[PDB]
């Protein structure tokens, strides 16, 4: 009922210096 | 200029989505964009507007504030420049190299000792990643014509603020497309996270800190029936801003399911560069990279990036590095 994150289908990802607001690294993960 | 870099990155992202269908995608924006901004710095004329405007660096001003902007868990980045120990490059373009990236340059044999050379930048960045990226040059990328190779390596390892307990780590189908399911580790827990529900796009995105909070994960799902492909057209990096701000990711309380994952991506980055308009810097003749050096028939051979993650339930590594390659034509 609650909300959720199911990620078992393709999605993109940051990894972001927060304070910089800078994409330090991107990807995106299509299959395991 | 945070929005420079940032539209940089999100362009990148999307050109290498593209290029790449079906296969997963893992770079490092700032590893590209450091040896970029290296080639720039040696750059004149077209040849260095193209490359400016690849960075949405659209001004002078907006050079000179980039690079004067850079004179103020484990994060280290790394930069190191490989000459022609028979050749000399410019004072000034060492000197900047040196004042902006903390680049010095190493000697090397290029002309009677290519592989000794190549085996050398790649040891190099082998340690500068704890070896996480191996033999980033790869076969005959440096060869009798190199004379110049300009090198970023980057490293991260962080533990997350909240990590998952591997107990409740379970083997889940991973829907790869419409017709084919293959298993991952996925990994849970419930607790507080910021979350954005965003309804331009019929995605969720979810931030998972690093301890201290002082660098983030963010992960982009589409919901359960949209194609990642409509996500990745719409996505611009003011948008993606947006949806990070508080009035949209805000603290929820959230079960979420992550896989557990490790990749290592390569790639030749040429035709990326292209695609931001980066030409002139590639063909002999046109190329103009007199400010790196008084011999005046350099063009950029080669452009690559390699790169590496593992995200599991303690945190997550990621390394990357990226070389360029110029050569005597
Ligand atoms: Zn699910
Ligand atoms: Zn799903
Ligand atoms: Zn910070
Ligand atoms: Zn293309
Ligand atoms: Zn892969
Ligand atoms: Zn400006
Ligand atoms: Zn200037
Ligand atoms: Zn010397
Ligand atoms: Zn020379
Ligand atoms: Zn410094
Ligand atoms: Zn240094
Ligand atoms: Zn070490
Ligand atoms: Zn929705
Ligand atoms: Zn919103
Ligand atoms: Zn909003
Ligand atoms: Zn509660
Ligand atoms: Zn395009
Ligand atoms: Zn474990």
């Amino acid at each position: 009922s609650g909300p959720r994150f199911c990620a078992d289908h393709p999605f993109l990802f940051f990894i972001r210096h927060n304070r910089a607001n800078s994409i330090l690294f991107c990807g995106r993960f299509s299959s395991p | 200029l945070s929005n420079a870099s940032g539209t940089f990155a999100i362009r990148l992202l999307k050109i290498l989505c593209q290029d790449n269908p079906s296969h997963n995608v893992f770079c490092s924006p700032v590893s590209i964009s450091s040896a970029l901004a290296m080639v720039l710095l040696g750059a004149k004329g077209n040849t260095a507007t193209q490359m400016a405007q690849a960075l949405s660096l659209n001004t002078e001003e907006d050079i000179h504030r980039a690079f004067q902007s850079l004179l103020t868990y484990l994060l280290r980045t790394a930069n190191r420049l490989f000459g022609e120990k028979t050749c000399q490059f410019l004072s000034t373009f060492k000197e900047s190299c040196l004042q902006f990236y903390h680049a010095e340059l190493k000697e090397l044999s290029f002309i009677r000792a290519a592989e000794e050379s190549r085996k050398h930048i790649n040891t190099w960045v082998s340690k500068k990643t704890e070896g996480k990226i191996e033999e980033l040059l790869p076969g005959s990328s440096i060869d009798a014509e190199t004379r110049l190779v300009l090198v970023n390596a980057i490293y991260f390892k962080g533990k997350w603020n909240e990590p998952f307990d591997e107990t409740y780590t379970r083997e889940m189908p991973f829907k790869i497309n419409q017709e084919e399911q293959r298993p991952v580790q996925m990994m849970y827990q419930e607790a507080t996270f910021k979350l954005a529900h965003v309804g331009e796009v019929r995605a969720q995105l979810l931030e998972l800190p690093y301890a201290r909070k002082e660098l983030s994960l963010l992960v982009l799902l589409p919901d359960d029936g949209v194609e990642l492909s409509t996500v990745e057209k719409s996505l611009t990096f003011e948008k993606l801003t947006a949806w990070t701000k508080p009035d949209c990711m805000k603290s929820t309380e959230v079960e979420v399911l992550l896989p557990k994952f490790k990749l290592q991506e390569d790639y030749d980055m040429e035709s990326v560069l292209r695609h931001l308009g980066i030409v002139d810097a590639f063909q002999q003749g046109k190329a103009d990279l007199s400010a790196m050096s008084a011999e005046r028939d350099l063009c950029l051979s080669k452009f690559v990036h390699k790169s590496f993650v593992e995200v599991n339930e303690e945190g997550t590594e990621a390394a990357a590095a990226s070389a360029v390659v110029i050569a005597a034509a």
